[PDB]
């Protein structure tokens, strides 16, 4: 157990797992739902215009 | 919630003797003799100030609905 | 003509039955009625 | 046409209670113009002033009825006698003017050779005022009001915990993504706003 | 190419994703909850 190259091997994979976080953060300004509507509109108005 | 003013089992009026109580705690004395300091000799008398839990400061911690 | 209490900011105002229910200052959502005018009796029991 | 009586300026009474009521409307600029209202001389006799307008000055936030009731709007009137002045809204007092106040301002008209409001104009400042007090306010409105009057917030105990928990929400967003500038700057402001008792 | 929302999941109270994790004791208080609540379950409507 003495050895340095055991208390190596052991401190990188106690401290691999240690580090886990995948997602990131953000913040929301506005609605999340208006580009849908907003694009909807469009495609809507652009239907009409080619019907 | 609040110290009752009257002994549930007696009625001997308790409600004055709660900050009392809590000033001879904090001089340092012992709940027992405490008690027996506020002439509270019957045991019915002795648990109404014993066991109250002051609930009142907790619910003055929430800002008033009214100003 | 009815009065209202905010929310937030515990501030009085009164509502015409047209307006957006929200505070007037700062613009809380939540408002509460103002306690009655009859008298108010109990038996002390 | 006809000259304006008593009755005929006390029917358009706007009091500072009101006036704390209705400072904040987008067309209370317009309303409170031209408008006849008792006002404190300070250097105290009461006297009359005529509104020529309203301007608001940011950073001159002052106690209007309260120590929360912070105003920015200012009213800019004149003495016919005197010269332009600009006055805070608290000035005015709720109080209904006096038979001698209004003989005095007559007279500071006569002497500077103007008029008196027609009772056409006077009826249509009677409807402009009702139509504003009875008005039901819009939702953009309602926002921009508020907006105007969290410029105005020098601090509320609500308002300072929905800020610390955005700027904490930020500080979580600039942490995931490796920004070491600007989490400092964070910390900084909420060290600088924190510390509560 | 960029971020789409794709949904809204629902939070757990008092977790690392809650806005009650950071709040002390004050401010806890201020925002009308209550300090001996101990979180872990969710508000749907
Ligand atoms: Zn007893
Ligand atoms: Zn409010």
């Amino acid at each position: 157990f003495q050895s340095t190259t055991h208390q190596k091997l052991a401190k990188a994979l106690s401290a691999k797992q240690k580090k886990e976080s995948y997602a990131r953060s953000v913040v929301t300004k506005e609605d999340p739902e208006e580009r849908q509507r907003r694009l909807e509109s469009q495609e809507n108005e652009r239907y009409r215009l080619e019907r | 919630m609040i110290i009752p003013v009257r002994c549930f089992s007696c009625g001997k009026v308790v409600g004055d003797k709660w900050d009392a109580y809590l000033r001879l705690l904090e001089e340092g004395k012992q709940e027992g003799d405490a008690l027996d300091e506020l002439k509270l000799k019957r045991y019915c008398c002795r648990r109404m100030v014993l066991t109250h839990v002051d609930l009142i400061e907790k619910f003055l911690r929430y800002n008033p609905l009214e100003k | 003509g009815v009065k209202y209490t905010c929310g937030a900011c515990a501030h009085n105002f009164s509502l015409n039955k047209s307006d957006p229910v929200r505070c007037k200052e700062c613009g809380h959502r939540v408002i509460y009625k103002a306690r009655t005018k009859r008298m108010i009796q109990f038996d002390a029991r | 046409s006809k000259p304006a009586t008593l009755s005929d300026i006390n029917k358009i009474i706007f009091g500072r209670t009101a006036m704390s009521k209705y400072w904040y409307y987008p067309e209370f600029d317009d309303v409170v113009k031209g408008m006849y209202l008792r006002l404190n001389t300070g250097s105290s006799p009461y006297k009359v002033v005529e509104v020529l307008g309203s301007q608001r000055i940011k950073g001159s936030a002052y106690g209007l009825n309260s120590k929360e009731n912070n105003c920015d709007m200012y009213l800019k009137v004149a003495f016919p006698n005197q010269k332009e002045m600009v006055r805070p809204l608290f000035v005015f007092s709720d109080s209904s003017i006096t038979h001698p106040e209004f003989d005095l301002f007559l007279r500071e008209l006569d002497a500077e050779g103007l008029s008196v409001m027609d009772l056409r104009d006077v009826d249509y400042k009677y409807h402009q005022l009702k139509e504003m007090s009875s008005r039901s306010l819009s939702n953009d409105e309602v926002n921009s009001i508020v907006k105007m009057k969290q410029s105005l917030s020098s601090n509320t105990g609500f308002n300072t915990v929905l800020k610390k928990a955005q700027l904490q929400e930020e500080l979580e967003e600039a942490r995931d993504a490796h920004d070491h500038e600007r989490v400092a700057r964070i910390e900084a402001e909420l060290k600088s706003i924190g510390a509560e008792s | 190419g960029n971020k789409v929302h794709i949904g809204k999941v629902p939070i757990m109270l008092r977790s690392k994703f809650c806005s009650l994790r950071t709040l002390d004791e004050v401010d806890l208080y201020k925002m009308k909850e209550c300090p001996y609540d101990m979180g872990g379950y969710f508000v749907i409507n």
